[PDB]
């Protein structure tokens, strides 16, 4: 219990720091609903299971010259959790743009301090994707990849290489790509509807989409997205797997590149 | 094999308890009238046991302070 | 934002083809480059390569000098490319680039150099085809390392170097004598970092056969032996061996 | 030097100034303004800034300052570790690469104004200007550059808006709301050309030049 | 580190005070044995030696650390400090050169200076904890 | 082990853990302050 | 984007090919530059290169001087290009660059200078071609660093320098005496930072032959010997070595 | 955007060329400016260069002073171009751009200067063609440093300098005598910072031959030798060597 | 890796040519041949020497400080404590030797008959080829010259 | 010149540091046994340095609170 | 399997502390603490 | 495999503290601590 331990209690601190970074940044782990004590205790109580079989020996220098080590762990956590947010942003884009088609957002068109559309359709699909994530192996693969980072990039004087934050920067990237690739059928069908009801204006310029168009397009959008709700379930697979691969890639890109 | 520092704390507590129990049984035996045991030996062992017990109390205080501090980092 | 890089690299494949082709004893020469390609995750960019196949002029083959010429051509065309990784093939096998066994060829080259020198020096004495030799070379291909830390001994106070010294002397007169001496030295130091070259000659063995004119005179023989000793660069420390004989040829 | 006192005051207080002063000292201002402006085009947010855009700007500025952080590391974190450089030459050696970085992006007449209103006398050379004058000048210059980049990004989406509105109104569509028609066209322009990589690469290149 | 390089001096000094303390209590305990030849150490020179060299305690070996149930035992260990003889006054026919008054005034002095060292370490550590909150 | 050694070790480790925790608190606060702005 | 800089590459390569033709023994020269990338993740900055193949004029052969001429033409037509990267290939191979050995040529130039000087001095005495000399130079290409920190010895109290002094003298009279002294000095100091040159002559070997008129007079031989020692810059300390002989030519 | 400075370059090439064309011995000027980029990935920023191959008028060579004229015209009409970075080539060969052996060049220059001075002085004395001499010069190219820190001696109390002094003198009368004396001096000092020059001569070895009138008299020869010692700048501390001899020419 | 052989061949050729250039006018254009073997030291060399000069003699010592205590009573009890902080000369070389020098040369020279050359006529020619070898006794250089008719 | 908030603050923190250093050197010399220094000198200067430390800490806390209050108002 | 180091001729010591102390009424004392290194084979 | 260092003529020492004493009725003492280093072969 002395420093014969209490500097071997320096075995817990760095892995705890990395696990805590991931928890504070991860998609499900870092939700404001969880009491802060639960997240902290989960970090401590994961590292206690992972800390043995982690041969770590460093020093919390006074006026830390090894804070650049602490940085390292924090950064790796930011790598793992935050990137997994891209998969949600995608749908939080897709569904949002779907509203931007029907009628829901003409307040956001010509000008304000109130957006009012984030509550409407983006939070439908984003929490639907929340559940799709969790239902696997959602909560867990992030933690397993964190342990894998412990084993591939444990603790070192060369923590992070350049040319490797572009990977995450131009990664999304696939935020726009996948948001589209999901919302494309709905957008295309409502484009057809909008152009058709516009062509009605050729027979009579009085038909006034404000009067005719919006009630039609709202029903079309609601019914159609009801019909194309299940299409998300396969897409989320993609939407997570590829991003995992990216993380996996960078996690396994870093050791052979160091 | 493994250290499992909760096991180390258990070992420390067992050491403290065993030392106090030994001092107590020595005082037992001496006041009972058992020949052998001397008075200065009794008092010296009681003194050492008291010091070890305050050792344990101080370790308790600082461990509780440390835990109450690690539960304050915001996450 | 992806395909344009592949398209450009393939265009450069064509470009390099047209250079290397337009060289005389070539009619066609097609290449494939080996570069890191945009995975958005790779950051290390391992050493590239360039595999060339060439169909030369029928009735002609390319000498080693122009092999090196074209390899350095394509190596200097591509940035960050070692010429060794550029690998060239004829129109049918026969890798003229050497990119585990090269030490055999290097040993053979050493032996050829030595033996040709012996022949060049002894032809005037006995004649063009009257003397033959073969060289066996022991080559050491181990990656040696060394770091020597000679110090100079400062046991002699006349050659020592005192940075600091404290000297306390005390005595009473039945004499009680006392002498406390403390010395901090500065020391002379040498640091060599020897890294022996890979492929040096550690030992040679040379047998010389000479024709007759009837046998040669003894002195002409011993001077022949001394010259061949010389042209071996003979070193007793390397364990070098030399034996010379005379007899009628066939 | 400082004595187990002030060291771990200046450090913890420097960590306190980190998020505002140190982050707006270097980058992440230009990038964040450009990202927000790009979000104004293409319609609604559709990119959760508290979740994605801020982190993307954070990663991008890490990439951007990899060279200056590498040079800081070489000049200080080797020597300052245990020997021969102690928090006085360390400070100026570690200030040099960041200061060159900021001076290399500052408009050459921002510093003019901020010297002329700090009543600073002559400034002998580019290295003579102090951080006192360098900070607000760098911030103003970076705001100008961010607005320039945002304007260039607005160009093509403005073109798409006007061409789509023109097509709709010329083909007789009297009073259709061209914005909802244009939004998917905005996406198509932005994804077919692989727009995000172009944007981050162009920002990264233009940031130091 | 740089936490145990600034607190190192007082830690070493206080440990050396404790070591001199049991040396002096060995003087006291052998007050009336014959031929004892009271011992003591020079604190300043030994402290400088500790700071420059380290601990380097001489003489001590524990058993090995095999599977449990192998009865740990240890040899007789002693700090590397070179015990110095105390120059005696008043010869006493039995060799015992332990003068109560000298040993006892030294005991009181050493106790007081050990308490001073404890106060200094407590002050430095309280200062560290006051910075960090 | 020396008793004074044990308490000096106690306090050194306690101060080190306090310093590490405070540094992490500052860094986490900076991260959240950066992530709570408007874009 | 990326197509514009590639198009600039192609434009410049075409430009160099276009305007290389106005050089005489040039009829086609196809070239490629190689700049890896304006990086973000490495400070190493792997160097760009340039490769050119040319077709010479039939009936004309090319000097080495024009080799270096075209090389520097390219290397200064495109900056960010040390001439070593430039790799020129003849119409059929023939590596015109060795892309470590400039030492041999540099030694050749030094020896040519000294040998020509010896010739120019000794020619009038004995004739235009009655003399020959050749020079062998040992060249020290090793990099040297040095630092000397000479101090003046302050042993002599009259020449010593004092910043402080505590001098306590006492005595009692059964004579008891005390004398405690302290002295802090200031020291004269010399600090070089010698950084010796690369490629200096460490040892010259000079062998001189002179033709006959009949053997030349002895003092004539010794004065010619002194001349060649003199023009040699003969220094005894370097181990410089000299030899002269007189004998008829053929 | 960048194509604007590209065309800026590609037009100034034409205007430069047409300037060189207006010189007499010129017909055209292949010019390529070379502005790599104003990077800051390295602390060097290799100076951007420029290469010209000029097709002169036929039958005229372009003089080195005029070579410098055109090179300086290129380095002046172009900003960011030092004169020594320009490359100049003829329509066939002829590296006129000479920008490690610069030491050889400089040494030859110096030896030419001193040798010409010797000949110029001696020719009136003995005739235009009755004298020959050559010069060999050792040159120092090593970077030097030196920082002497002379202190004056204050060992004498007459010329010392005191900031403060505490002086106690005591005595009782069994004579109890005390004398305490503390002195903080302050000291005169000199600090040089000599940074020697690169390319200074350390040793001139000079050999001189003079023709016959029949030989010269003793006094006439000795004065000739004394004047050549004069005009060498002979210094005995530099180890300079001088040898002058007399004999008929051929 | 193999270019070491090329460079060694170039050096050996250079020496061979220079030897021929010196010797040919003595004997004729084709009356001599020479061959060279060059042991070339291709090992990467770094060195660092840190000589101090000895300050053993107070006649050549450089002191920064000196505390001196001399005491004595008269049963003569004398005591003398002395402290000297010296200060020392230092010389630090960093000679990073060149790669590829000659550590050893062996040369054999063959001379044709005019009838053999006389003893002086032999010793002079061998001394000349020694001189043109750059012949270094500390380098273990080796020279063998012989006279005999050619083919 | 000018008030030089940076230079002034640096000078104040240097004053704190050198007072601590003087106290530490004095305590070092006292426990090493060097004559001269008295015990009350050591204790008084150590407490003075501690009070300087505390004043600096309080100033820091107030300034940090002020900065974080100013840099949180919505504009 | 292991090897028997009962014999010091083939025993392999890592540490050995040895105290011998005796007076000559001959009071004798001897202490010998030994840590050994043991050969081993693990056949799985 | 460990090699036997029973013979000091072939053993290797990292440290050795050696106390030797004797009074002259002779009272003698000898203390000796030794830390070795062992030749070791590890086949797998």
């Amino acid at each position: 219990t002395s420093e014969q331990w209490l500097y071997w209690l320096h075995l817990y601190f760095w892995p705890l720091l990395r696990v805590l970074a991931l928890i504070s940044t991860a998609p499900i782990l870092s939700e404001r609903a969880i009491p802060k004590r639960v997240k902290l205790g989960l970090g401590i109580m994961i590292t206690l299971v992972i800390a043995p079989s982690l041969p770590a020996n460093d020093t919390p220098l006074f006026s830390i010259a090894a804070l650049w080590l602490a940085m390292q762990q924090i950064l790796i956590g930011i790598a793992l959790g935050f990137t997994m947010q891209f998969a949600f942003a995608a749908v939080r884009t897709a569904g949002e743009f779907i509203g931007l088609q029907m009628g829901l957002s003409f307040a956001t068109f010509v000008d304000p301090g109130s957006h009012l559309n984030m509550p409407v359709l983006a939070r439908i699909m984003d929490m639907l994707a929340m559940l799709l994530f969790l239902t696997f192996n959602g909560h867990l693969w992030l933690i397993s990849l964190l342990v894998d980072t412990f084993h591939t990039l444990p603790i070192g004087s060369n923590p992070v290489n350049s040319n490797a934050f572009m990977a995450l920067a131009r990664a999304g990237g696939l935020i726009f790509l996948n948001g589209l690739m999901l919302a494309l059928p709905v957008i295309t069908l409502l484009l057809t509807l909008n152009l058709a009801l516009g062509l009605l204006n050729r027979m009579a310029p009085q038909l006034s989409i404000f009067v005719i168009g919006f009630p039609l397009t709202l029903t079309v959008g609601i019914m159609l997205m009801a019909a194309l709700m299940p299409l998300i379930a396969p897409f989320c697979e993609h939407l997570f797997s590829e991003i995992f691969n990216l993380l996996a890639d960078i996690v396994s890109e870093m050791p052979i590149n160091n | 094999s493994t250290v499992s520092f909760a096991g180390q704390l258990h070992a420390a507590l067992d050491r403290i308890s065993d030392r106090q129990a030994a001092a107590r049984v020595q005082a037992e035996k001496f006041t009972l009238g058992e020949p052998g045991i001397a008075l200065n030996d009794v008092m010296a062992d009681m003194q050492k046991a008291s010091v070890s017990m305050q050792m344990g109390i101080q370790v308790r205080n600082k461990l509780v302070a440390a835990y109450q501090e690690v539960m304050s980092m915001q996450v | 934002q992806f395909s344009e890089q592949v398209n450009y690299q393939r265009a450069l494949e064509g470009e390099l083809a047209r250079t290397i082709e337009t060289l005389g004893p070539v009619k066609s020469a097609r290449v494939h480059l080996a570069m890191p390609k945009p995975s958005l995750f790779v950051r290390e960019q391992k050493s590239p390569s360039a595999s060339v196949t060439v169909t030369l002029e029928p009735g002609r083959a390319l000498d080693e000098g122009q092999i090196s010429a074209v390899v350095h051509l394509v190596s200097s065309a591509v940035a960050g490319l070692p010429p060794g990784n550029v690998t060239l093939v004829d129109q049918s096998g026969h890798l003229l680039t050497q990119s585990n066994d090269a030490q055999l060829k290097f040993a053979n080259d050493v032996e050829s150099r030595i033996q040709r020198r012996i022949e060049a020096i002894l032809s005037p004495i006995v004649g063009n085809g009257n003397v033959h030799a073969q060289v066996t070379a022991q080559l050491d291909f181990a990656n040696k390392e060394q770091t020597e830390e000679h110090y100079s001994p400062n046991g002699d106070a006349s050659k020592a170097t005192l940075r600091s010294r404290q000297l306390n002397i005390s005595e009473q007169v039945p004499r009680s004598t006392q002498r406390n001496e403390t010395s901090n030295y500065e020391v002379d130091r040498t640091i060599r970092h020897t890294k022996m070259n890979v492929g040096d000659i550690e030992r040679l063995s040379v047998a010389v056969v000479v024709n007759y004119k009837l046998p040669l005179t003894a002195d002409q023989m011993k001077q022949i032996e001394d010259l061949t000793r010389e042209a071996m660069g003979f070193s007793d420390k390397r364990g070098d061996t030399l034996n010379v004989v005379n007899s009628p040829f066939s | 030097s400082w004595s187990l006192s002030v060291q771990t005051l200046v450090f913890i207080t420097s960590l306190t100034f980190l998020p505002a002063i140190l982050l707006m000292m270097t980058s992440f201002t230009r990038i964040i303004i450009v990202f927000g402006l790009l979000r104004n085009a293409l319609g609604t947010p559709s990119a959760p800034p508290n979740q994605v855009l801020l982190g993307l700007a954070l990663f991008l500025t890490f990439f951007i300052m990899s060279p200056v952080i590498d040079k800081i590391y070489v000049d200080a974190y080797q020597p300052f570790s245990e020997q021969k450089i102690s928090m006085q030459e360390a400070l100026d050696k570690g200030a040099q690469p960041l200061r060159a970085f900021m001076l290399r992006q500052t408009r050459e007449a921002d510093l003019a104004l901020f010297a002329r209103l700090a009543n600073s006398g002559p400034l002998q050379g580019p290295e003579a200007v102090p951080m006192r004058i360098l900070l607000p000048a760098y911030v103003t210059s970076e705001l100008k550059t961010a607005f320039q980049i945002g304007f260039t990004i607005f160009i093509p989406f403005l073109i798409i808006d006007l061409v789509i509105a023109s097509v709709l109104m010329a083909l007789g569509m009297m009073m259709v709301p061209p914005a909802t028609i244009a939004l998917p066209f905005k996406l198509m322009l932005f994804v077919l050309v692989d727009g995000w990589q172009l944007l981050m690469g162009s920002l990264a290149q233009s940031f130091y030049s | 580190d740089r936490l145990d390089a600034a607190l190192r001096f007082q830690q070493e000094a206080l440990n050396l005070r404790a070591q001199r303390q049991e040396i002096l209590a060995a003087n006291i305990a052998n007050a009336d044995t014959p031929g004892y030849q009271a011992r003591d150490i020079d604190f300043a020179s030994e402290l400088k030696k500790v700071m420059v060299r380290g601990r380097e305690e001489t003489g001590g070996v524990a058993l090995t650390l095999t599977s449990s149930h192998h009865i740990p035992a240890q040899a007789v260990s002693s700090p590397a400090v070179d015990l110095l003889y105390r120059v005696p006054d008043q010869p006493s026919l039995d060799g015992n050169t332990v003068d109560m008054d000298r040993e006892r005034t030294q005991f009181a002095d050493n106790s007081l200076k050990y308490q001073m060292g404890l106060t200094v370490l407590g002050s430095q550590l309280k200062g560290m904890m006051n910075v960090l909150q």
